[PDB]
């Protein structure tokens, strides 16, 4: 009744019996651009299945010495699939955002994720480590795609600020002897109505181990974390010719 | 008109936000109530799944035999406007005669207020905010004597021309908003409204404003808004000749009819630069204070 | 952008080239905001 | 409506009303470019000489849809067909038709 | 409908068959003056037919490089007719105008003429070039007569002032191959509700070519403007000798 | 009010000043796939502005010794915009179409085309010559793009069958002399409610010069034909990997 | 449900169709009406305009003084049952003792009406058309010769087992349906239904059935419709030895209730292959006769 | 060459949405534009000169 969830957008589907519930961000469900708060006068193009559905990312792998990643969005769906030719074909975009994570282990396996949104997730850097130079992150840090980035230093989120208040955002646990999925629900979160995808991401994801992975030798060591995640709600507009950055 | 039925019992257009929750007011601090001994199954309130990414809903009525208590403690004081509406410095001017700093007698300065750890830490709690302002500047001598000297403090908005000079042209105030004061008079106290393009300023900016490649060369531009670029500020001394006191104007910003969106963890790590969230990688420093042991105290 | 969609075609005794003048103006949802003063015009000093 | 200086090309005295209007010409058909600009009207352009482009540096902040009309002053024989494309933010400019 | 008109007004008439519109200045017809904005107490004489009519002064040659020529009101009346007398023998004068250019071509002719209304067209001057000089315009420069004046930098208008924005006023565009005449009416514009003609003239009427004309060899190379014009609503008080100037 | 036409589709508009009218193909303005007449289960999407939207795509010479050129729908938009991006994504297509083609010629030109809808227009080959050979058209011949094919013999259509019985299709002239534009409307025409874009052509276009084009020495030699087109009440369903042939 | 206004007033999802035109009954030919002289402007019913694409709407009420014709003239000849409804020549079998076109007994036939010339061109005139028909088998010897032999002819449709032999298994017609006649019979004539997946067959398919890349190899599919692939006939001399009678079956195939869309251009050149509109390129024929001068007969 | 500006709209040159504005015309008023003070003299009263 409440472990037991099927996600069911598009031509996509998911399945998970073991479940935690679905946080539903800021209490707000997605929702389309009203008339007062718009401010373009071009009719947007809603697309509606075929690309507010489910798209698979990619898998990393949790080990013992790992530390977290983090994935940008809507930069993870910019050379996917009908999304991420819409969002190149146009310039302005409006969407929300059902995210799923994934990871499966045994009920001899332990370890804990905490799986978070932080909305406009800055990259700052080590400064040089004395803080004297201002260095800078690349492109190749602040908007990774797909395959994401690993966390240098997780506990100030590569931004000077704590893990552990981090949970002020959404989030949920992986409790590997409670629950191997994680389901977030994001609202469009912007001061404008709409925005570019490829300049600006809205927000980060943040899957960091808190708990760290143990099991004796002999069990399956090889436990992947899957990013699975779902526009929704999603709306383009501003045509010209596709330009992807 | 819409004859298909995938079209009709479409929920694409649907622009209301449905909300889970609701506002309700909470003037006090909420009471106890009378509990006693609770002996049954089933019915297990201290039991929760953080996993769920909720809070515990469990209170003290169901942890222990409690008594009845009025409560009158006010949430008054912690409004956003009660945290916010006191000014504190966002900003400091040197005009000295000798020197490098602003050695010819005017001086601008872009209006960012993260220059200064106190009331940068206060707003980086949220990534949002929309208000309106009350600047004040308190003129005096670097060693705090107050002189007879007039200055101009002008505001010189994004697009208008910077003064290069205090002979310039662009001193005449024509269009641009201007407060002329002697350092003898009571601080200038001017107040300011929200002139975002944006629906509210934004502390943090997941972004780049430009289009293009993104090399070693255009990364400042990364946490760039140019919807918190809000101008410059310039103050000059009123006359045609070199002055005869040194003097700085430091501003203080006193927020209000705030309304703020998105919290986030707050800086633990001691800030380095403007608009720029970096740290000193090397001497990463732990949140509070430490122990010997886990044990012990 | 201005591009020749098909040519300027154009008779034997007329002349072969010929100027567009653009005209510029806004629409009735059109605002301004802010007022400040003017960027581009400046002025040489000593005025009279 | 106001004059667009679109040829802002010419700056001696002797050639500055050649800025008011820009020539089309026959070409070899392969739809060639006549002229491109900004649809800025605060920047530094072909809009400097609009009565907008001049009491929009008076305002920090504008919002709403502009218009730019375009008159053929030709002869009654001569035919034509151009394109006239807003290209919005990111597109670059366009290499070809 | 559009393109045929005649205009009549006393023992006057134009055809024209290859028009564009009227053009009615700021909205107002011109009218007579109202007892409320009146100060002088003299009782003004209105000669309805002898002074409001259709008025010919004579001819420029459009050539191919030609820069424009403008033409001061009422200065143009004031050695003319019944109307240069009244105004003459008063002190005092009211009145509109109906401005009619014409300019005629052929249909393998092409060419443009802006022709606008310019209120209190002040004349400036190079001051020497390079600007010390604060030299000042003759009497046969700010009031030329029905003989016109050639502008010398007509991208400023000889008063340091775009031609570009000169729209905001009225005008029309002869257009060779769309119209051949241009109709104006202006009403009475000033601060005050009579003055003198011989000392101040209320607007001016510029005819400055955008587009230059152009023919091959073979074709009428004469091409005329024609200038002409009738008072409206006139209206002259305060009767002493007729002076000149 | 029968020469003048705006087309608005989208975010494109055509004008036209010398006209015919507008053919609106076998009394059937486009529509979309009823319930009844569906097969298909999925929700196909239906981008309204996106792909419903005029779009150019080169530009023929019309010479004197011209032929004739044909274009296949709608192969000339399966690499083209986002219409392009929705028909390789996705395996079923629906649409109309508004085809619209322009030529422009002085008054002292003179010639005709003759433009024209075939639908499923099979191409066939000269067998040899000697009808021997059971020749086989090329894939660049039945499928040529946006750069179209120009014909061989267009007596015959390169398919046998006689040019002059191809106005019992949809068909308008250009006549130089009293049009520049050829304005057809065209449904969705197939046995089957959707199919492929990619394998299937529904139509053909054909340009045919039944009169030469012909003038004096000193006139525009160069005499363009642009086809410009709009898909109608566009249709996509079965989702999938991007393919393009 | 639908909030924003773009999507109330939205024309998606209008699937009725907008016809221009209405079908009115027409059982006879147009009567003419009785016509005087006109002498006036303006009205021209003469001239057109061609270049519409449309055709003339005069009559000859405006172009000659007419009289009142009653008109009894049928339109019930030119129906699509009564142009097509006429059995026709669309298959010929030969089932010889000796050679090399069918030695064994049995002959396989891929139905395709497209073998001969006078049907073919009938059908081409659309590029749609569905239909029931009637098929009908007139088999004799080589000389015309009715002769004492059983036959039998089974339909196999696609992906049925096609007979190798007279001694198969394929012809238990079990499941496949079958027709036994003798020669000395009337020609079995059996009617058969619309048996496509599609909603019409197609003469015409400007397209491949396959995806992927289209060489030389594989150009035989253009213009092949799996759609129109209805099968194969098969015929046999019903014994297990061979027959001493030289055969032949013809087939005759008559449409009924007819529907047709998209006429087309009729063939001018001569036919030269199956389901394929080639045609001789240096041997091109005009469509009709000619002339030695336009100013003569 | 009427003189007059052209009266097209949005609505007439693409599709479009409805857009509820609520951009006030108030700041570019002749009052918003010109009351605001501005040099318009400066007088010099020197000892030597
Ligand atoms: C005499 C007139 C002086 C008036 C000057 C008032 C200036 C108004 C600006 C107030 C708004 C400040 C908002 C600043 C935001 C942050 O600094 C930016 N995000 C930069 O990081
Ligand atoms: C004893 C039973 C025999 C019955 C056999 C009847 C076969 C039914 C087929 C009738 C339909 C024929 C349609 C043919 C279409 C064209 O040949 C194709 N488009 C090939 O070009």
């Amino acid at each position: 009744s409440d472990r037991v969830a099927q996600l069911t957008i598009g031509n996509s589907t998911i399945t998970t019996q073991e479940a935690a519930n679905i946080i539903v961000g800021y209490g707000e469900w997605p929702s389309y651009c009203s008339d007062d708060d718009a401010t373009a006068v071009d009719k947007p193009t809603r697309p509606d299945v075929s690309v507010n559905r489910f798209y698979t990312l990619d898998t990393k792998l949790w080990e013992k010495s790992s530390k977290g990643w983090y994935w940008k969005f809507p930069d993870v769906l910019t050379e996917t699939g009908v999304f991420g030719q819409n969002a190149q074909f146009h310039y302005l975009y409006r969407s929300g955002f059902c995210i799923h994570v994934q990871c499966n282990a045994s009920k001899f396996h332990q370890g804990a994720l905490l799986v978070a949104i932080l909305p406009e997730y800055v990259i700052g850097t080590v400064a040089g480590g004395t803080g004297t130079e201002d260095s800078h992150p690349p492109y190749k840090q602040t908007q990774p795609g797909a395959d994401g980035f690993e966390l240098q230093h997780p506990y100030v989120l590569d931004a000077g600020i704590p893990i552990s208040q981090l949970t002020v955002c959404h989030h949920q646990r992986i409790n590997l002897r409670t629950n191997n999925c994680a389901t977030i629900i994001v609202p469009y979160m912007n001061t404008l109505p709409f925005d570019s995808a490829l300049n600006h991401c809205n927000f980060g994801l943040l899957v960091v181990p808190i708990s760290p992975l143990d099991f004796d030798q002999g069990a399956t060591p090889v436990i992947p974390i899957t990013i699975t995640l779902a526009p929704m709600c999603s709306e383009f507009a501003g045509l010209r010719q596709a330009v992807t950055q | 008109g819409d004859r298909v039925a995938d079209v009709i019992e479409s929920s694409i257009g649907d622009s209301v936000s449905r909300a889970l929750t609701q506002a309700l007011p909470a003037p006090t601090g909420q009471n106890t109530q009378v509990s006693s001994h609770r002996l049954d199954t089933g019915e297990v309130p201290a039991l929760q799944a953080a996993e769920i990414g909720a809070s515990s809903n469990t209170s003290d009525e169901s942890m222990i035999e409690t008594r009845c208590v009025l409560n009158s403690h006010s949430t008054a004081e912690t409004t956003l406007d009660s945290f916010f509406s006191r000014a504190g410095l966002v900003g400091e001017i040197d005009l000295p005669l000798e020197g490098t700093t602003n050695p010819n007698g005017y001086a601008n300065w872009d209006i960012d207020i993260t220059g200064y750890a106190q009331m940068r830490r206060k707003v980086e709690l949220f990534t949002y905010m929309r208000f309106d302002a009350e600047f004040t500047f308190v003129a005096c001598t670097p060693t705090g004597q107050v002189v007879p000297q007039l200055l101009q403090y002008m505001f010189v908005p994004p697009g208008a021309p910077k003064p290069e000079s205090r002979e310039s042209l662009a001193w005449q105030t024509a269009t641009n908003p201007s407060v002329f004061v002697k350092l003898t008079d009571p601080p200038a106290q001017v107040s300011v409204p929200f002139m975002s393009p944006a629906s509210a300023y934004q502390w943090f900016y997941d972004g780049y404003p430009t289009f293009g490649e993104h090399k070693q060369e255009k990364d400042l531009e990364y946490g760039a808004c140019p919807n918190n670029m809000m101008g410059t500020f310039s103050v000059r001394t009123v006359g045609s000749s070199k002055s005869k006191y040194p003097l700085v104007v430091r501003i203080y910003m006193r927020m209000k009819h705030v309304r703020a969106w998105i919290p986030r963890p707050m800086r633990n790590q001691n800030y380095l630069f403007k608009a720029n969230p970096n740290y000193a990688g090397n001497s990463i420093k732990p949140t509070g204070t430490s122990r010997s042991a886990i044990t012990t105290l | 952008s201005i591009w020749y969609q098909t040519n300027y075609v154009v008779p034997i005794g007329a002349p072969n080239t010929a100027y567009i003048i653009a005209l510029a103006a806004a629409q009735k949802n059109f605002t301004m905001k802010l007022c400040k003063d003017t960027s581009h015009i400046l002025q040489t000093a000593s005025i009279q | 409506e106001t004059i667009l200086e679109v040829n802002n090309v010419p700056t001696n005295a002797t050639s500055l009303m050649e800025r008011l209007r820009f020539p089309v010409s026959a070409q070899a058909g392969k739809g060639e470019l006549c002229a491109v600009f900004r649809a800025d009207p605060g920047r530094d352009g072909p809009w400097q000489s609009t009565m907008l482009g001049q009491l929009c540096g008076y305002y920090t902040q504008w919002s709403g849809s502009l218009e730019v009309t375009f008159m053929f002053t030709g002869s009654f024989m001569a035919t034509g067909k151009m394109l006239i494309a807003y290209t919005p933010p990111g597109g670059p400019l366009p290499k070809d038709r």
